[PDB]
């Protein structure tokens, strides 16, 4: 599965991709900015063909929250 | 393969009795300047011997020179050597030699004299330099602390090298260059708010095809990584998992041998 | 340094002189002094003014260097420039260099030897290798 983000202060911000990698019960990943965001996760399983790839429709959290600084 | 450094390109001169003497540094691609040094001799002395017993002034990798009472109407060289943290054979690179004499036909320009500014108290001892109309502090020394500051001022006033006595600490924004050094904890931290504490080989990382050390923490996956070897043969360790490629051996043949009694075997 | 200055020291007085003798370690044995000799200033006292002419200081607007008097000639051991505050201490040998040095402007400090600290809080250990002979470890 792959984790987005998205700074909420600012009214329009791009997504942003963080952390790439299995699903896990826990998921602990830095190197962020300070401002507040928003976040989004999405799964993607590789079908048997290698090309194609069958994503997920992306579930974000309702809380948004300050990076813990 | 090790470039020396570029020696400065041009020389000028400016005099008041006083001569100052400043030379610009361009250098690309090539072995960092660390140090400056002159060396003037006469240019009599120059034909007797070369730059041989040739008084020489150094400074701490600054672009001007100042002489004060430079021999009036007598013939001189110059020459200007960077110096870089290479080894002995190519450490130290010399500009090309430039004659001058004190002349009544030079022009006096006595503006780098009142340019700069330092004065003595009873407070502090205090180097400033001329800006427009204000000055800006250069480098400080406090009486009641042994506080030093050196360095021109930030705009924010953040001093570039800092010290403190009283806390018994050293402060110093930038890089420390040593031969050695000797020490009871290497507590490496986090200072900036995105840095990655690390101990390594300089210009090796993670996971990469050079031959050094990396060891520290990875605050983009925030945990801890390592790797000791060349790009195949190489112990590296992440967080998740460990993967050593080279063979590995545990304990010693006849590690659990009798010491009293040795083995042996018979048809 | 191995010698030391006292200036205008009282005369007709009597005076004890100890030199001490820190040297890392444990803080039994962190000290060591030297015997007690005890000094007076007096017409019986020999003076020698030889001691005046090695040493020099040079305080000026462009920058503060320290001198000293070898072979007839003056010799820097350290400069303080005024302009930048750059920095540098020690003799220079052979061609002119400066075991310490400070570089505001490229925010460098560079030392020609070894630095001593109980503690030392740095992001980046990097383990450079200078000479180019010497295998960093």
């Amino acid at each position: 599965c792959t984790i987005e983000l998205k700074d909420n202060s600012n009214a329009n911000n791009p997504w942003v991709k963080y952390y790439v990698g299995a699903l896990m019960p826990t998921i602990m990943f830095g190197g962020v900015p300070i401002g507040s965001y928003k976040v989004r996760i999405s799964g993607q399983i590789s079908l048997p063909d290698g090309v194609t790839i069958d994503s997920s429709g992306y579930y974000e959290y309702p809380n948004v929250f300050e990076v813990r600084y | 393969n090790f470039v020396p450094p570029a020696a400065p390109i041009n020389i000028v001169f400016k005099a008041a009795y006083d001569l100052r003497v400043q030379w610009d540094w361009n250098r690309g691609a090539g072995a960092n300047v660390r140090e400056f040094v002159l060396s003037y001799i006469d240019s009599a002395e120059f034909v007797r011997t070369g730059w041989t017993k040739a008084q020489k002034i150094n400074v701490g990798a600054a672009q001007s020179a100042t002489i004060i009472s430079f021999p009036w109407k007598v013939e001189h060289k110059f020459k200007v050597s960077s110096i870089a943290w290479g080894p002995d054979a190519q450490d130290v690179t010399d500009s090309a030699v430039q004659t001058f004499i004190l002349n009544e036909s030079t022009p006096l320009d006595n503006s780098f004299v009142n340019e700069t500014g330092i004065e003595v108290n009873y407070a502090y001892i205090k180097g400033k330099i001329k800006d427009g109309s204000t000055w800006k502090q250069t480098f400080l020394i406090d009486a009641a602390t042994g506080a030093i500051n050196i360095g021109l001022l930030d705009a924010e006033g953040k001093a570039p090298i800092s010290f403190d006595p009283v806390k018994k600490i050293v402060n110093v924004d930038g890089s420390v260059i040593t031969k050695t050094i000797n020490a009871a904890n290497f507590v490496m931290t986090n200072l900036t708010g995105q840095d990655n504490p690390a101990i390594y080989t300089q210009g090796k990382t993670w996971g990469d095809t050079k031959s050094g050390i990396w060891m520290g923490m990875d605050n983009v996956t925030a945990k801890p990584k390592l790797d000791i070897g060349n790009a195949t043969q190489y112990i590296r360790y992440d967080g998740n998992i460990l993967r050593i490629s080279s063979e590995v051996v545990i304990g010693t043949p006849n590690g659990d041998i009798d010491i009293q009694t040795g083995i042996q075997g018979k048809q």
